[PDB]
């Protein structure tokens, strides 16, 4: 996602006095600029969503995200020539955009042309950097771009000497409230045509160049085009600042049984196109490729390929309305990305195992891997913060005390539990007030006195009646309730 | 922020002098179903240690790594309850230590001690370094430098009067500058560089409070103070609540429209930059196997508030019974998808918005898609004979060389793919059944004996085919087609010669027994 | 006074000459302290004459002269050159002529201060007729026997200024350029020029230092030779025509110029020198009675020279005679009355310069 | 026969010898000299031959024979003459002539010819070599020779008191009289004197070795005789302290003359520094600074001059000076006396260094006097008094004559680019000055609450001139149209050659500017304007604004605001 915002300003329709040739008007340098970009990103970088917002006194945008560079060429010719400068109106424009159509993790490119003449107040970029970063408030400050923004400015105004009379501070500050992703870009020279070229030609070397890839599957190999470029990733801030980037040569180190991945979390998708080094068609069309392979049988079988994609990194290769292509993930930088992995770097074959893990039916699987420790929720905590749960699991224990002696066991195991909650809370008054209740059950005993069922209410009474003494007797916590033979 | 954050290092304490002996004034209820037995109000201690127990019950469900947690009871002696390994920072065994602690004597001698002492050794032990700390310190040998080990240090006491607070604050400080001072010249000691402090208060319901609350006050650059004061029973625990909430930047959910009451989770704050105090997103009907592979950028834990009440326990139990469920967030845009995977439900937050990776060329067009012989099934085979499964058990591979799985996995891939014909029409040897036994055997690493027995067997009735001019597939004479497959299996055998000597013994078995002119 | 005569008897000539001259010495030292006037009895004379080849008058002249350098006295050393140089009317004067003349020619030669003041004083105090053989010797053997030696003789400027003044004396009252045979050489003539020119008080330094108490003897040398040297300017033309080498007379005559206005710049001071010493119109230095042989030598010179072919030296002799008679006049140094000019220079010849002076 | 025939002839014979024979010469006239000594051609002849010769010692004595016998001779007094020029090869030997001379003889043959003599500029250097050579006739003659030049000047009614007299007098004849002590004069020929000398010496300096240290020694030897130029200042303010507090006429001669010699050193010294050439000009000018918002400090630019230091520190000794001098009544009354003795008008730099005293002093009216006073005695080079009257126009509120003379001031303004400051007379500092003026008038003259909108107009012209300094100012200009509206301006796009300025105007048009109708022009024509007046952007600013002034001459109606 790119958004070209290009000034329309009356700042920008200045004409410049360059030799030999006629009088070109500032708007028209962007406009052949800007043109020569969009030919670029139409050429090699053609599934690049781009749009083209103009701000002037109010910002409007006049094609929104769109892969036809057919109708962004001729937009940058029919341009009209509305007047004031104001730059906060037009950041606030482009989050609010981003933010609407692609939402607030997809990059977003900011390739914007000013002309190194902010403005003069109230919407100049002076007035608003000076005032809104100390006051902020309901209107902040837009420039630090709630998602993993770049924003470039080509400020096309002479060499650097012409706008460090007035303004190039406000700018280059500018791009640092966007943490640093940026760069300034000035046109060293007398702005002849071929000197605003370069500036754009550094522009797309910089950012709008394909991340060409070798992938290798063991030694089947295919040259692909991995859209997007992919961003360099940071572990922290304190033990490991440098980023990391992924390997050139993307190694395939096995595959994974769909179901058994389940959803990972990924940090960007990435599509996987073939790239040969009606041509395109008669010619790399007829000449069996890896990709295709790979794609198909991955969507015929239903599986994944993990992929190595450099030191301590690893991604997944899976497959896909009905269109259908090799889309790869790139998982979260560490030993262990997938808990219910293991340590990915303890991953081996089914061939060194004792047995074939999967199955000779394809049935069992050793993934999920459970947890060394059990969590709360699966095991069996004792809550006692709000009554309610308090009250709970007094009724529970003395209802299964109705059904004694039949579920005897689990009646104990219960009481066991609350007697250890008990002394782990020191809620010794509890415990006696437990056993006040079931001396009270033992008087409430129904017509059927069953003889084993009356014993065993007695000494479980009798061992309240002990531990709520708090004397070293069963005050061990491991001492658990036996119930009477 | 990094792994050693400000919350790496939490070290609770609870006052446990006699004061902390009476109950709270908020007797409950738990006769249900004659006369009743006289209302039980928790003692303080019990409120303060159990609300206590839940926020550190809280902090292993989200956080079960890289967040340990100490526990001081402060009475006549100073208890540390667990260290900060990991295989100490375990529930249960806070609940054992704290059962042998016991409940607060009440007549033993109350003025003898004041919490000063858990708090000096709350900073002493905060001194220390976790097991974490020093894999790190490890890692970087001369630049361990920059190794923040800031912590945060709770206290919950009854404390009289403010001016005692100030008192233990102006203590705090001299101890924090005095162990700052001896863990300069130690070296198996590190320097704390931000302590928070919070000075949670309680007092039974009913009395005054008698220490005002206070906002923050940095009394050094290595300290804050944060002292709070609630009264003890729902009101504390609401109140730890609220820290644990605000301290590891965790939010809330509430999963509703449960066919059978509401349930709310606490997961980690970042899955709600979607939607950018509790979101309310609905359950939706979760279909068997529409789709599979679903697009989540994050895998965040939960963990329930209430975890043995009926409905948090009824949808835990359904969930790790191992069927998912997918939320939708408040037409309908799915959204949030629920999941057990092993036993540790996680939250994953899918995307919901338009996918810039949309409408991609279609790869009949793209290159290599213009061939309509490939080997999809025969890669399906290859691609199920290499799958993945972990290994706990590292072996040695040589001599002192523990071999790591994936170099394994990787070596396999790269022998099984050494000739790996790409089209049908491309090869002769691989679509011919009879070579089926020795193509999935000779690029194993080592053959074994009954593998050279069907290998041979194999080259035999190749052999055999070869007399009989039996029709082999078209993939151009009769004899040229055996010509070419006794080519393609010397090519094949002849690249897995240095796998082992028995890939040469059947190399010159086939010379041998090739009808070569 | 015979015991020193005896003793004498057996040294040899010189040894006998230098004892005696000690001895001369030590009684002249003694009579001069016993008297302030010494008598120079006829002992000393005879015994000089009695004992004082050419190595030996050699050895004896150099004796002489350390004697007279090693005395200091001047009293005795001026008598005992007088007692040894003195006339005595005998035979012996040609031998002790001789002696004088080539003992002052030594002490010219080696700068014998005391020997040339002696000589000086002694030239002052006898007749002219040694005082002319003395400068007829000296000025032959220092300008025609030895060429080159006159220089010598020009040191003893700034050495005994008053043994040349003596000289100068001698030479003028030698050579009245009364013939050719006295006409004086061209080199002491320049010599006497640059010597009157360097100093005009050269020859007035013996009308100064000695005390004018008697009018000198008739016969001797002239206090001033101031006459000589009017006499010489008088007749140089006349006795030079008559001898009648261009350059040679152009010479002369330019030096005689030179000489005759140096003798009127020291008749001038002559005058201040007179007024000084209160002797202005009362001694006159030049006597009437040389003036009439000079005037009657220049009539004879006019008459025998044909003045019709000569008419140019005789106006110019007479021009610079009348003007040294009446510089001399208003200098004090002639003391006559203007009849006695005019009675003179009457039968000279007519003179336009000469009349303007007699009429005044 | 007469004796006159006889010394002829002996002249003549002495004469034929003088080629031949000089001594034969010399011998005829010694003799002819005796026989009459009372003859001066024999004499003189004879005494002709020692200077042909060159002999100095018998010559020198031959010539007191002759002025002492026969003084009569015109021949004596020609030759005399002539040794007397040699002394104002034969220069050397006529000098060596008179030295040898008696002294007593020589100042007496001197004196005589002092009285031959008929000019008396002849007659002054004549006599003036006998007081150096003799010092002791000093007392003499020293007295009435000063005299007689004062006279002999004062006859010639010379316009100029620079000439040979007073040359003579102040620098030969005023030393040599106050240094002898045997001299005695009266103070009030000590106060004509110096009087003198200072007119002399202040002539010289405004228009010799050293004018002002000569001056100033002759000060100080006069002020001895009654008994740095700062330190003196305040010794002369501490005897006002001690002496005009309460005839005292020493107190009072020193108090006037000392103050007014140090006043002129000071004053020709600041003169020499701001604008050398009468004495790159120097303007002292009053720059408002605060245009977009009695011991007060001269800001000046090192720049420009790099003495500013001692400059300002002899203007505010001068300044003392002044205060102090016209602060006595007494002391006032005898400035004014000989202020008016000399020349009234005092030149030019008196009356410039008074122009600036009195713009320092506060007084603006006397300012303007004295400008239309030195205007009458008179930005190229010569007009400084425009930026001075323009300036005093502008301190007492004309806001009329000051924008009249500062547009009449850029009228001779050719190139293509409050505190009392102090700028060159070049353009790159004059031109500021002008547009600052100019832009204060106007902007008190808009903001009056008023519905002039002409006055708005051209405020938003010249706030052009050093962007982005009037940023504030712009701000209140838009605000004012906003709230106003039909904003009226025919001139408008002929002068604003800004960007910022064109780009709020557009946005005034729009609905967030608020549909203001901005009659800047003289619908679709109102953009077609900004289409071709961006065209102009990158014009020097400073020409087009100069252009806008000169051409809308108009503003001085446009001023009644």
């Amino acid at each position: 996602p790119t958004v070209v915002v290009m000034d329309v300003s009356l700042s920008m329709t200045r004409p410049v006095s360059i030799e030999g040739s006629e009088e070109y008007q500032r708007k028209h340098l962007a406009a052949h600029g800007l043109t020569m970009l969009f030919e670029h990103m139409a050429t090699n970088y053609k599934l690049e969503f781009t749009a083209l917002v103009v701000f002037s006194s109010l910002w409007e945008l006049m094609v929104p995200f769109t892969r036809d560079y057919n109708t962004l060429q001729e937009a940058l010719s029919n341009m009209d020539d509305y007047d004031k400068t104001c730059l906060e109106s037009a950041l606030v424009g482009v989050c609010n955009i981003v933010q609407q159509e692609w939402g607030g993790a997809i990059p977003c490119q900011v390739v914007l042309v000013t002309d190194g003449c902010l403005g003069i107040g109230r919407g100049s970029l002076r007035h608003s950097l000076a005032t809104q970063n100390q006051r902020s408030e309901s209107n902040r400050f837009p420039l630090p771009f709630p998602f993993p923004s770049k924003l470039y400015i080509m400020c096309m105004a002479n060499l650097e000497e012409l706008q460090s009379t007035d303004s190039l501070e406000c700018l280059e500050r500018l791009i640092d409230l966007n943490n640093g992703e940026g760069q300034i870009f000035t046109i060293d020279g007398p702005l002849c045509l071929k000197n605003v070229q370069s500036m754009f030609g550094k522009l797309i070397d910089l950012a709008y160049t394909p991340f060409h890839a070798v992938l290798k599957c063991g030694h089947l190999t295919a040259d692909v085009q991995v859209f997007p470029r992919p961003e360099p990733f940071v572990v922290d801030e304190e033990i490991d600042p440098i980023p990391k980037v992924i390997n050139t040569d993307l190694e395939i180190v096995g595959f994974i049984d769909i179901a058994d991945i389940s959803s990972p979390p990924v940090l960007s998708r990435h599509l996987v196109l073939p790239i040969a080094l009606n041509s395109a068609n008669q010619i790399a069309g007829k000449i069996p490729n890896f990709c295709v392979l790979l794609h198909g049988s991955l969507k015929v079988e239903g599986m994944v390929a993990i992929v190595q994609l450099g030191p301590e990194w690893h991604g997944m290769l899976y497959s896909q309305k009905k269109k259908s292509n090799l889309m790869m993930s790139l998982f979260e930088p560490g030993p262990e990305p997938l808990p219910w992995l293991g340590k990915m770097a303890q991953l081996g074959p089914i061939s060194d195992a004792k047995e074939n893990p999967y199955g000779e039916d394809d049935n069992k699987s050793p993934f999920p891997l459970q947890p060394k420790n059990k969590r709360s929720y699966a095991q069996n905590v004792t809550v006692w913060i709000k009554p309610s749960g308090l009250q709970t699991d007094v009724q529970k224990i003395l209802r299964n005390a109705r059904k004694l002696p039949e579920k005897t066991q689990t009646f104990y195991k219960e009481l066991n539990r609350l007697r250890k909650a008990a002394l782990a809370f020191g809620f010794l008054d509890l415990l006696k007030g437990v056993a006040d209740m079931l001396e009270r059950e033992c008087t409430l005993l129904p017509e059927t006195a069953h003889p084993d069922a009356a014993f065993q209410l007695t000494h479980a009474a009798q061992q309240l009646k002990l531990a709520s003494t708090g004397t070293s007797e069963y005050a061990a916590y491991d001492q658990n309730i036996t119930p009477l033979h | 922020m990094k792994i050693f954050s400000e919350s790496h290092k939490t070290v609770f304490v609870v006052d446990h002098c006699p004061y902390m002996a009476e109950s709270c004034r908020q007797h409950v209820e738990f006769d249900m179903l004659i006369i009743p037995l006289a209302p039980i109000s928790k003692s303080l201690w019990t409120c303060s240690v159990e609300s206590s127990m839940e926020y550190c019950r809280i902090m292993y469900d989200i956080f079960p790594f890289k967040k340990l947690v100490n526990f001081i009871v402060s009475d006549s002696g100073a208890h540390v309850l667990n260290s900060w390994t990991q295989e100490d920072q375990n529930l249960q065994e806070l609940m054992a230590a704290l059962a042998a602690v016991g409940p607060p004597n009440p007549r033993a001698d109350p003025e003898c001690c004041s919490i000063l002492h858990g708090l000096v050794a709350a900073v002493e032990t905060l001194c220390k370094i976790t097991e974490y700390q020093h894999e790190a310190r490890t890692l970087l040998m001369e630049n361990a430098e920059r190794v923040g080990n800031r912590g945060r240090i709770i206290c919950i006491t009854n404390a009289k009067s403010d001016s005692h607070v100030r008192m233990l604050e102006d203590c705090v400080q001299e101890t924090i500058h005095e162990h700052n001072k001896l863990a300069a010249n130690s070296d198996h000691l590190m320097q704390i560089q931000k302590c928070e402090l919070v000075l949670i208060h309680t007092y039974p319901v009913g009395e005054d409070s008698l220490v005002s609350d206070r906002s923050k006050k940095e009394l050094s650059p290595v300290l804050t103070s944060e002292v709070h004061s609630v009264r003890a029973g729902r009101h504390l625990a609401t109140k730890l609540n609220i820290l644990v909430q605000q301290h590891f930047d965790l939010a809330s959910t509430t999963i509703t429209n449960i066919p059978m009451y509401d349930v709310e989770l606490l997961h980690h704050k970042d899955a709600h930059v979607d939607f950018l105090e509790t979101i309310t997103l609905k359950w939706c009907t979760p279909r068997t196997n529409n789709i599979e592979l679903h697009y989540c950028t994050g895998a965040y834990r939960i963990s329930p508030v209430d975890v043995n009440s009926r409905p948090s326990s009824c949808l835990t139990n359904f969930l790790l019974n191992g069927r998912s469920v997918l939320l939708e967030q408040p037409s309908k845009v799915i959204s949030h998808m629920l999941s057990s995977h092993g036993g540790e439900i996680f939250l994953h937050v899918l995307s919901s918005s338009r996918s810039i990776l949309e409408d991609p060329p279609s790869i009949s067009e793209g290159c290599g898609g213009r061939v309509t012989d490939y080997r999809i099934t025969d890669f399906g085979e290859f691609m199920r004979e290499n799958r993945l499964t972990p290994f706990l058990d590292p072996r040695y591979k040589i001599d002192g060389s523990l071999e790591v799985p994936l170099e394994r996995a990787k070596d396999q891939l790269e022998k099984h793919t050494r000739y790996w014909p790409m089209i049908i029409s491309q090869t002769t040897i691989f679509n011919m059944q009879a070579v089926v036994p020795l193509a999935s055997v000779i690029v194993k690493e080592s053959l074994t004996e009954e593998d050279v027995l069907n290998c041979q067997k194999t080259i035999y009735n190749l052999v055999d085919m070869e007399r009989k001019n039996d029709p082999l597939p078209i993939s151009p004479k009769r004899d040229e087609q055996y010509r070419i497959m006794w080519n393609e299996l010397e090519t094949l055998v002849r690249a897995h010669i240095n796998n082992s000597e028995k890939h040469q013994r059947v190399l010159e078995c086939l010379m041998a027994c090739r009808s070569k002119p | 006074m015979s015991d020193i005569r005896h003793s004498l008897l057996r040294r040899d000539a010189l040894s006998a000459a230098k004892e005696v001259l000690y001895h001369l010495d030590i009684y002249f030292s003694s009579q001069l302290q016993s008297a302030p006037l010494p008598i120079v009895d006829k002992g000393p004379v005879e015994l000089l004459e009695e004992f004082v080849n050419s190595l030996q008058e050699l050895q004896l002249l150099e004796i002489m002269c350390n004697y007279f350098q090693e005395q200091t006295k001047d009293s005795v050393r001026q008598i005992i050159f007088s007692s040894l140089f003195s006339p005595q009317g005998n035979k012996a004067d040609d031998s002790r002529m001789s002696l004088l003349g080539k003992l002052v020619s030594m002490a010219v030669a080696v700068c014998r201060i005391p020997v040339l003041e002696c000589a000086a004083s002694w030239l002052q105090r006898t007749p002219v007729v040694y005082c002319v053989r003395l400068a007829k010797a000296l000025v032959d053997d220092y300008c025609c026997l030895v060429p080159g030696s006159i220089q010598t003789l020009k040191q003893i400027f700034s050495a005994s200024p008053r043994f040349c003044c003596q000289f100068i004396t001698s030479v003028t009252a030698l050579y009245d350029l009364s013939s050719d045979d006295l006409i004086p050489p061209m080199d002491l003539l320049e010599m006497i020029v640059t010597w009157i020119f360097e100093d005009p008080r050269l020859i007035l330094i013996t009308f100064l230092n000695t005390p004018i108490a008697a009018n000198l003897p008739i016969g001797f040398l002239e206090l001033t030779p101031l006459v000589g040297l009017i006499r010489w300017c008088v007749k140089a033309p006349l006795a030079y025509k008559r001898k009648k080498g261009v350059g040679m007379d152009r010479d002369s005559h330019l030096l005689y110029s030179k000489l005759h206005l140096s003798v009127l710049q020291v008749l001038m001071t002559l005058q201040l020198h007179l007024t000084e010493k209160n002797l202005y119109g009362r001694l006159g230095l030049i006597l009437f009675d040389h003036m009439v042989p000079l005037v009657e030598e220049i009539n004879r010179l006019a008459d025998e020279l044909n003045p019709l072919n000569a008419s140019q030296e005789i106006e110019l002799s007479l021009d610079r005679l009348a003007q040294a008679l009446q510089v001399a006049m208003a200098s004090g140094a002639l003391l006559c009355t203007r009849d006695d000019l005019r009675t003179l220079c009457s039968r000279l010849p007519h003179n336009n310069l000469l009349q303007l002076v007699i009429s005044g | 026969m007469s004796a006159q025939g006889d010394c002829e002839f002996l002249v003549q014979r002495a004469r034929e010898l003088v080629p031949q024979d000089l001594w034969a010469a010399k011998a005829w006239l010694i003799t002819a000299r005796s026989l009459y000594p009372a003859d001066f051609n024999i004499q003189y002849e004879m005494y002709t031959i020692e200077r042909n010769a060159e002999r100095t010692a018998t010559a020198g004595r031959l010539l007191y024979d002759m002025f002492v016998n026969f003084p009569d001779q015109p021949v004596v007094w020609r030759e005399i003459s002539i040794i007397t020029s040699a002394l104002r090869k034969q220069t050397q030997f006529l000098r060596s002539l008179f030295e040898t001379l008696p002294g007593r003889v020589q100042c007496e043959m001197l004196l005589k010819v002092t009285e031959q003599c008929f000019n008396t500029l002849e007659r002054s250097e004549m006599l003036l070599l006998l007081l150096r050579r003799f010092p002791e006739t000093v007392v003499q003659h020293g007295v009435g020779l000063g005299e007689a030049l004062l006279e002999a000047e004062t006859i010639e009614e010379q316009e100029s008191p620079v000439n040979c007299f007073r040359k003579l007098f102040v620098c030969d004849v005023l030393p040599l009289i106050i240094n002898n002590h045997d001299v005695r004069l009266p103070a009030n020929l000590l106060y004509k004197y110096l009087n003198k000398a200072a007119e002399f010496y202040i002539n010289y300096v405004t228009r010799i070795v050293d004018p002002w240290e000569r001056l100033f020694k002759i000060l100080n030897v006069v002020g001895m005789r009654c008994e740095s130029y700062g330190d003196i200042l305040h010794r002369m303010k501490d005897l006002c302290r001690y002496m005009n507090n309460f005839a005292h006429a020493k107190y009072k001669n020193q108090v006037v003359y000392s103050t007014m010699l140090v006043f002129f050193k000071n004053a020709f010294q600041y003169v020499n520094s701001i604008q050398p050439s009468l004495f790159v000009p120097l303007v002292l000018l009053e720059d408002v600074s605060n245009v977009y918002g009695r011991n007060r400090h001269i800001v000046v630019n090192k720049a420009e001059l790099a003495n500013s230091t001692e400059v300002l520190e002899s203007f505010k000794l001068a300044r003392e000076s002044w205060e102090l001098l016209y602060s006595l009544e007494f002391l006032d009354k005898e400035f004014t006396r000989i202020c008016l003795a000399w020349k009234t008008d005092t030149w030019l730099w008196l009356r410039i260094f008074l122009t600036d005293m009195i713009i320092y002093q506060g007084q603006y009216k006397k300012a303007i006097a004295s400008l239309h006073h030195l205007a009458a005695l008179q930005t190229l080079e010569h007009q400084r008094a425009l930026i001075q009257l323009a300036t005093c126009h502008f301190a007492l509120g004309e806001y009329r004559m000051t924008c009249e003379k500062v547009l009449d001031l850029m009228c001779y303004m050719v190139l293509p680019i409050s505190d009392l400051k102090l700028l060159p007379c070049t353009s790159k500092a004059i031109m500021p000055y002008c547009l600052h003026l100019m832009l204060a008038c106007f902007k008190l003259r808009a903001f009056t609450d008023n519905r002039d909108d002409m006055a708005l107009g051209h405020v938003i012209v010249l706030l052009q001139q050093e962007w982005p300094r009037g940023e504030n100012l712009f701000l209140k200009a838009v605000n004012k149209i906003c709230q106003q509206g039909n904003f009226q301006y025919e001139n408008f796009f002929n002068y604003v050659t800004n960007i910022d300025m064109l780009e709020e105007f557009a946005y005034l048009r729009t609905q967030e500017g608020g549909k203001i109708h901005l009659e800047l022009l003289p619908k679709e024509d109102f953009r077609l304007a900004m289409e071709r007046q961006v065209s102009r952007c990158g014009e020097n600013l400073m020409v087009v604004l100069h252009r806008f002034c000169i051409n809308e001459k108009i503003l001085l109606l446009q001023t009644l605001t």
